[PDB]
């Protein structure tokens, strides 16, 4: 009691105290940041939350947004642990805050965390991003919200003011300037507020870092995974409507006021049953409805707008895991599965190369099967299998980020990169998979240190170590204890330096996959555009 | 037969089926998303793959 109630711009809040094996936590879970967007509001940005009378129960997690629910591999953890531990609904724009306790006396720097699924799901109500233990271990206020997803909050019809895009990332801001005037409440400082993310997660931050209107609502980013320039990412205003129409048609409809309002009378699961459909298929790390290159949110494609921005007085961390590729693979490359090492033929290789690597012309393929092929075991199985994986990694995650650092740093910013490799004990994976895509999570939110899991008592050190550098970085702007331990050099575009995460101490190395990035950012480009 | 049973937005169930076969309905081509699984055999599209089965029962997996 006593700090589980605050009060709110829009009124009274009553939280709860979370248990950790080092003290409780204050968290409120479930403050409504928006009118909720239902029916003549549905595809529409979102409005601000009108001042409620009475107290609000912050003592638990709100609706998922409404989403595609994941179940390609019915009673599997590495499948079912993302998907929605809460009912869905339009209604789900509400946000949570976990605060120290005792409630910090001074301002204490915020961490704002949006989650990733491709743009079509996710929640921040899943137990992976619990922030009991890193609020706990850091004492340091941490927020968390909600924002639409699949066509929710992303389909759009360019131009139009019914269903203009981009709304899900405009739930996000809302959030952001939520926490601009309400954080202090909780000890919160607004003036220090780090935003960090995964996959699209991390692909959001970096589209908050490329639109000037979310400028003064953060202060540092944190990309995990996943960076606004992937091919996944953004699409164009042309494919946007093509797909927004597809979607239309399929279900039914009908002048885009016309569209939409038809639109708006579907039930939700009617539109998410068709999702995706409207996918330019063939590929596999490819979502439907994403964000869009509208000129409005985003002024230019996030590409040209990373090379001509200044980024001075910036900190921007950034890393990928040992294997991002692999995860993907089972959803459509020939040969592929969970359920067995995956041992490919040359073959299939071949075939994959293609559905990894969608619309690219033949000629193109064989300069990726060229550099990704071992010539000296052409056949060998186990090598194309972990081959074809980094083809999709690079050309989806590690190339799209190594990419942003080198122009981040290279004008103006202070940046650290850094590769998680350590698979987790408790794994639910295929040991072919290595440490795949949103694995590193569950130690940078020190998930280990819950009791009812089974980690080890060395993980359970490793994440503690890691928390410490996620809360470094966002109270000063600099990972290493701001001492006699191995340093965290920042990766300059030069010397490309970046630190191992594992349980072992860091270990600087040079180049982020730098050969094999040269081909996806530098050659591809020149061979697609000259063909 | 015992199978699978579950919606675009939910999860899977097992359900018995009895008699008729099973289903595994997704997107034909990659992504190759999993969008429902039931009892009996209902059509297919460009888009849309359905695999049905009998008797491995638990098999429209
Ligand atoms: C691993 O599992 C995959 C998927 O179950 C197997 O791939 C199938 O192989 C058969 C040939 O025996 C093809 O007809 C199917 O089309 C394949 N499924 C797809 C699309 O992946 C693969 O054979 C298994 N590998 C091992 C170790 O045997």
């Amino acid at each position: 009691d006593a700090e589980l109630l605050v009060t709110v711009r829009g009124g009274r809040l009553r939280g709860i105290r979370l248990k950790t094996p080092g003290g409780p936590v204050s968290a409120f879970l479930g403050i409504p940041f928006a009118e909720p967007p239902m029916g003549p509001r549905r595809f529409l940005p979102p409005e601000p939350k009108q001042p409620w009378s009475g107290v609000v129960d912050a003592t638990t997690f709100q609706s998922v947004c409404y989403q595609y629910v994941d179940t390609l591999y019915p009673g599997f953890e590495g499948t079912e642990m993302w998907n929605p531990n809460r009912e869905l609904s339009e209604d789900c724009l509400y946000l949570n805050v976990w605060t120290p306790y005792p409630r910090p006396t001074s301002p204490t720097p915020v961490l704002v965390w949006i989650y990733g699924g491709g743009f079509y799901s996710g929640a921040s109500s899943l137990d992976v991003y619990d922030g009991r233990f890193l609020v706990q271990a850091e004492r340091t206020v941490l927020v968390s919200m909600n924002y639409r997803v699949g066509a929710f909050g992303f389909l759009a019809l360019p131009g139009s003011r019914e269903a203009p895009g981009n709304v899900g990332l405009l739930d996000q801001r809302l959030a952001l300037q939520w926490v601009q005037e309400n954080v202090a409440a909780f000890g919160g400082d607004p003036t220090s507020v780090t935003l960090f993310g995964q996959s699209a997660g991390a692909a959001s931050v970096g589209m908050h870092l490329l639109s000037p209107p979310s400028r003064g609502l953060f202060h540092r980013a944190v990309l995990q995974s996943g960076a606004p320039n992937g091919p996944w990412a953004t699409v164009g205003m042309g494919e946007a409507r093509r797909r927004a129409t597809q979607l239309a048609h399929l279900v039914g409809c009908p002048n885009d006021t016309e569209l939409v309002a038809c639109l708006r009378t579907r039930p939700a699961q009617v539109l998410v049953n068709h999702e995706w459909h409207v996918l330019p298929q063939e590929s596999v790390f490819r979502f439907s409805f994403v964000p869009v290159v509208d000129g409005d949110f985003l002024s230019d494609t996030p590409e040209a707008l990373i090379n001509a921005g200044d980024f001075h007085g910036l900190q921007v961390l950034v890393g990928v895991v040992k294997d991002e590729g692999s995860y993907f693979l089972v959803y459509g490359a020939p040969g592929f599965s969970k359920d067995n090492e995956s041992l490919i033929s040359r073959a299939e290789f071949l075939a994959g190369v293609r559905v990894g690597v969608p619309q690219v012309s033949d000629l193109a393929a064989e300069a990726v099967v060229l550099h990704y092929t071992d010539w000296l075991h052409p056949e060998d199985p186990a090598r194309l299998r972990e081959a074809l994986s980094d083809v999709v990694g690079d050309h989806n995650v590690v190339c799209p980020v190594a990419q942003l650092a080198g122009r981040l740093a290279a004008q103006g910013a202070r940046v650290y990169a850094y590769v998680f490799e350590h698979r987790a004990s408790t794994l639910s994976w295929p040991l072919w998979m290595g440490v795949p895509h949103g694995y590193e999570i569950e130690f940078i939110f020190g998930i280990p240190l819950d009791p009812s899991r089974n980690y080890t008592a060395e993980e359970k050190i490793f994440a503690q170590r890691l928390m410490r550098y996620w809360a470094n970085f966002a109270r000063t702007g600099d990972p290493n204890e701001p001492p006699k331990a191995p340093q965290w050099p920042p990766y300059t575009a030069g010397a490309q330096q970046y630190v191992s995460l594992d349980l072992r101490p860091l270990e600087v190395r040079r180049g982020l996959r730098a050969q094999a990035c040269a081909f996806w950012n530098r050659f591809l480009p020149k061979l697609l555009s000259a063909t | 037969t015992m199978c699978y049973s579950h919606t675009t937005t939910s999860r899977a169930i097992l359900t018995n089926c009895g008699e008729n076969s099973c289903y595994r309905k997704s997107r034909r081509h990659p992504p190759k998303m999993v969008l429902g699984r039931g009892c009996g055999c209902p059509p297919g599209d460009d888009n849309l793959e359905v695999k049905c089965c009998t008797s491995p029962d638990k098999c429209n997996y």
